[PDB]
């Protein structure tokens, strides 16, 4: 892993069933613009699962459980990630986490944002 | 008597009874004749002589196809070649005392300076360039940031299928290079749009722009990097391309700026320079991962025990020099540290029974060499253009360049209108190919093969391009070309001993250093296996 690449996710918290919430994840170092970036989750009492990335070259996938919901977004000279949540449903309660992923210079991670959805 | 059959001589092998003299053979009779009385004359004369001799002979085993004196003219052949190696011998003019080094396309490292260091510690009266180019210090930086991206791109579409033995490192390389490709097309068209624009940018200024429009780069931050760079060459004997006029105005400077803008291939680029400086200056060219030559009789109270190799020798006795002597900082024991503590003692108590680094390594000294000839070295596995010796303007160093820009001929005449077909990679490859093949033939087959890798090279394993178009291939062919009295030559039927004939002595490079053990990494199909593996491990660390 990268130890000169720190990311800190924000936004987390308690939401409404159909609400909306947007994660921001700030990241330092200097490979931002070369890696990919992309959001996971933990759900309770589940193992961690990938959710939206968002490559150097300009690709964004998503999740089946996510697309059309999730709008994920990426600003080079920021070097920030956004993930926009909409129509929240109580299956997307987890701690949701991003990385950067990079194959030369290595990959690393924040520690989390955590999210729940009330119902 | 090793001296070249005269007329008389040729007349008695070539004679058959009842045919009368051709006008054909009568000219070679005749040319034979005026080598004999040109001993005042210069090698380059005389080999032009025995070229004119030799092309003379063709042009009658050609025209009488049944004559009965073509055994003999072909035994006559023979010895137009042997003759040739004599005069080579024979003739000996002093070398130019240059050393010649190249570093271009980026920043030139520690290690590479500490080398270099060793070479001028021991040959004080030799001038010593490293050839740089000025404009394109930031071409390894935008290869490097290009593929770094396109690595991180191409591993996120196989994201869900890590499992799947169709995602194997075959895959990869070709996925990899059709966003490669594509942003080498796009690169192009931007620095011709702006050559067209603004004739007065440079390399660096088009590179610097297009770093921060396309990967986010900041300007201030690349300039700082260029100023560095320019620094710590021109205080390490740093010597401009872009002033060499002679390379500029040559029929090679596209061939460099080919390798340099369009494909980003700095070792190719440094094979095309290396050669035009070596005929334009004269000297000796040295790759920077060389040191000079042990003295030869150094370590001959120590004896190499039965469980190593020569190889792991001769890496053994530089890395006692750099234990004890400490010439270069941080060079590795790791083959010395292997040996039983008997002859580890062995090495320290010779290397400290000497004072001066003048009784460790050797010096180039007064060296000559035959205005007919480039001597090149030589490793296991034949040629390497990692030491080259030539006096200025050498025939063969002539032979060499024009081997390179026959070959890139070749290359560009199908190449060119390819690309400009603007499709994706694969299906430039395909037209490049198809292209290539309609020119191929017996005598160009194997070399053919390998040109159509081009696109591929430093990319995939397997391609060995690089080495059929600017490097040793080029070199055996000029070689050919000398001892066939022709040029063009593509179809290498030397053999190491005829080769031998050109050899740099062993005395005067110590090949055998830890940064050149280190680059005999051979990119085949396991090496591009393990590195597609370490990518993988890397990207998806954590999940």
């Amino acid at each position: 892993s990268n130890s000169q690449v720190q990311l800190v996710e924000s936004g987390g918290g308690l939401v409404e069933a159909g609400g909306s919430l947007r994660l921001s994840c700030v990241v330092t170092g200097s490979s931002f613009s070369t890696s990919t970036m992309a959001w996971y989750r933990q759900p309770p009492g589940k193992q961690r699962e990938w959710v939206a990335s968002f490559t150097s070259g300009g690709a964004i996938k998503y999740t089946d459980s996510v697309k059309g919901r999730f709008t994920m977004s990426r600003d080079n000279a920021k070097k920030m990630t956004y993930l926009q949540m909409e129509n929240l449903k109580p299956e997307d309660t987890a701690v949701y986490y991003c990385a950067l992923h990079n194959a030369v210079s290595g990959s690393s991670w924040g520690r989390g944002t955590q999210v729940t959805v009330s119902s | 008597g090793m001296s070249l059959v005269n007329r008389k001589q040729l007349e008695k092998m070539a004679n058959v009874r009842f045919r009368t003299q051709e006008d054909e053979y009568v000219a070679i009779l005749d040319a034979l004749e005026e080598y004999h009385n040109m001993s005042e004359n210069t090698v380059v004369e005389k080999y032009l002589k025995l070229k004119d001799i030799n092309s003379l002979t063709d042009i009658y085993i050609d025209t009488y196809k049944k004559s009965g004196r073509n055994k003999a003219l072909k035994k006559f052949k023979e010895y137009l070649v042997t003759e040739v190696l004599e005069l080579k011998n024979n003739n000996l003019t002093p070398v130019e005392k240059n050393l010649h080094f190249v570093w271009i396309g980026g920043q030139i490292n520690d290690t590479a300076i500490n080398y270099i260091n060793q070479w001028k510690d021991v040959n004080s009266d030799y001038n010593v360039n490293v050839f740089y180019d000025s404009n394109a210090f930031l071409i390894n930086t935008l290869k490097k940031t290009v593929v770094e991206s396109a690595i991180n791109d191409t591993l996120e579409s196989f994201r869900e299928n890590l499992n799947d033995p169709r995602f194997d490192y075959n895959k990869f390389f070709r996925k990899r290079m059709e966003i490669i490709y594509d942003k080498q097309k796009n690169f192009i068209n931007y620095y011709k749009a702006q050559r067209e624009e603004n004739p007065e940018l440079i390399i660096d200024d088009i590179v610097k722009t297009y770093l921060s429009n396309e990967y986010s780069k900041e300007i201030d931050e690349l300039n700082t990097y260029i100023e560095e760079s320019l620094n710590k060459i021109t205080q390490n004997s740093g010597n401009d391309v872009r002033n060499f006029e002679e390379f500029k105005n040559g029929e090679s400077f596209n061939l460099y700026e080919q390798e340099l803008v369009e494909r980003w291939n700095l070792a190719a680029a440094s094979d095309i320079l290396r050669i035009s400086a070596l005929k334009e200056i004269g000297g000796m060219y040295l790759d920077v991962d060389m040191l000079p030559g042990i003295q030869p009789d150094l370590f001959e109270s120590i004896e190499k025990p039965s469980s190593v190799t020569v190889d792991f020798w001769e890496m053994t006795k530089l890395e006692a020099i750099m234990k004890y002597k400490e010439y270069i900082p941080e060079y590795t024991s790791e083959h010395f540290d292997m040996l039983d503590e008997e002859v580890q003692s062995s090495f320290e108590s010779v290397l400290a029974s000497k004072s001066d680094k003048s009784e460790i390594f050797s010096s180039l000294g007064d060296m000559e060499a035959s205005p007919l000839e480039v001597k090149i070295a030589f490793n296991s596995k034949g040629i390497i253009n990692q030491g080259l010796i030539s006096v200025k303007d050498s025939y063969c160093s002539n032979l060499i360049v024009k081997q390179i820009e026959n070959r890139y001929k070749i290359l560009n005449n199908s190449l060119n209108p390819a690309i400009s077909e603007d499709n994706d990679f694969n299906t430039t490859t395909n037209t490049f190919i198809d292209s290539i093949m309609a020119e191929a033939n017996a005598d160009n087959g194997r070399f053919m093969m390998e040109l159509g890798k081009y696109l591929r090279v430093g990319f995939f394993p397997d391609v060995k391009t690089t080495i059929n178009l600017s490097g040793p291939e080029a070199y055996a062919a000029a070689y050919q070309d000398l001892l066939m009295f022709k040029e063009g030559s593509m179809n290498i039927h030397l053999i190491e001993a005829d080769l031998r004939n050109f050899e740099i002595s062993k005395t005067n490079i110590s090949q055998s250093t830890e940064q050149e053990m280190a680059s005999l990494w051979s990119f085949d199909d396991a090496r591009a296996k393990a590195q597609f593996e370490e990518y993988k491990r890397n990207y998806f660390e954590g999940s």
